[PDB]
């Protein structure tokens, strides 16, 4: 929920709903999250993105390694501006850990605690969880849901070590990256049919299921909300001024990065809050946003 | 080698052959391999329009 500053009307003559962008716009602003497969590298998979739609640039999250599969997030056009906001939440990951020599479950259940926290890494990583999901002799497959950058290779080994023995990764699939779940992945066979038919049969229907709005990829900020009369100003290099916004989230702190959108929910740019939420609130003037990356094209809304 | 396995019904993750929670046999859960070639697109397309224009 967030809290209304000033209630006011935005003019559907600009801009759109994210959800029902023209095709070439949502493609121009989309993201595909595809289902890596075991083999090519994450630089080939967002090669053949770009190959399949016939677009000039898209770019990918997360770096998968070449034998690891699952949620890699592939940026389309435009979209791949938003790249960076992509680390910041958690990511999570099925892995199968071979162990040199065997351990009881109750041992592993007590180092999997005692990596649950922060941890080292050649870097100080935070393990949000670290879940048992099955075992047979040496085979461990376990859950974990990691800050960014963490290697799970090494936490692996240093699993092995903790147990008394060694250890060593055998298989990894990512099932969260960003916002992104696996549910949200898709085939690239899939992909590739679905641009086919909408070429074809002229049908965007399997296009629209499978690309998602880059807006879904930033859920994870704060927001700002501002007025229609304030987007082409700042998509020209503009802040975000407090008599410019609409709408803010609860508990934005100074310092904090937070997402500037339209009153439709389109992603402007991004920022770092200058002022906490109640001040907002209770200034009549003053720079609410120091803007560090525009989103939207230029021209998308009325220069005032 | 072991593999691991996950559950297409559940979509749960094991190393068991069948799942512990549902019943059906667990699959690998990787993706099928892809070329740009799409050797059998025309089929796969070709289903998938039948099969819409139906249920
Ligand atoms: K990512
Ligand atoms: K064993
Ligand atoms: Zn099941």
């Amino acid at each position: 929920e967030l809290i209304v500053k000033e209630e006011v009307e935005t003019n559907w003559d600009y801009g759109c709903n994210p959800y029902e962008r023209k095709i070439e716009d949502l493609i121009k602003y989309g993201v595909v999250v595809v289902d890596k497969p075991r083999g090519p590298t994450s630089h080939e998979v967002s090669t053949w993105v770009k190959k399949i739609l016939n677009l000039d640039k898209a770019g990918h999250g997360g770096t998968l390694d070449p034998k690891v599969t699952g949620v890699l997030p592939v940026a389309l056009e435009r979209a791949t501006k938003t790249i960076p906001m992509w680390h910041i939440p958690p990511k999570e990951y099925v892995c199968l850990m071979h162990l040199h020599r065997d351990a009881s479950e109750e041992d592993i259940l007590r180092v999997f605690k005692e990596f649950t926290g922060r941890i080292y890494q050649r870097r100080i990583r935070k393990i949000h969880e670290l879940e048992l999901l099955d075992k047979d002799g040496k085979d461990v497959l376990f859950r974990v849901k990691c800050q960014s950058g963490t290697y799970i290779r090494k936490l692996c080994e240093d699993i092995g070590e903790a147990l008394g023995t060694s250890a060593h990764m055998q298989e990894l699939r990512r099932t969260k990256s960003g916002c992104f779940e696996e549910k949200d992945a898709v085939y690239l066979q899939d992909l590739l049919d679905a641009y086919v038919f909408w070429k074809e049969d002229g049908d965007e229907e399997e296009l629209r299921r499978v690309i998602k709005p880059m807006e879904y990829g930033l859920r994870h900020l704060k927001k700002v909300v501002v007025k229609d009369s304030a987007v082409d100003a700042i998509c020209h290099g503009a802040d975000v001024y407090v008599r410019g916004i609409a709408k803010l989230s609860k508990g934005i702190g100074k310092g904090e990065t937070v997402l500037v959108e339209t009153l439709k929910g389109e992603a402007v740019a991004v920022g770092k809050a200058l002022m906490n939420t109640k001040e907002i609130l209770n200034a009549d003037k003053g720079v609410a946003v120091d803007v560090e990356r525009v989103y939207m094209d230029r021209g998308t809304y009325p220069r005032m | 080698e072991m593999r691991m396995k996950k559950c297409p019904k559940c979509g749960l993750y094991t190393l068991k052959e069948i799942c512990p929670k549902c019943g059906e046999k667990t699959v690998i859960p990787k993706p099928p391999k892809f070329s740009l070639e799409d050797r059998w697109g025309k089929y796969r397309r070709m289903l998938k329009r039948a099969l819409k224009n139906k249920n």
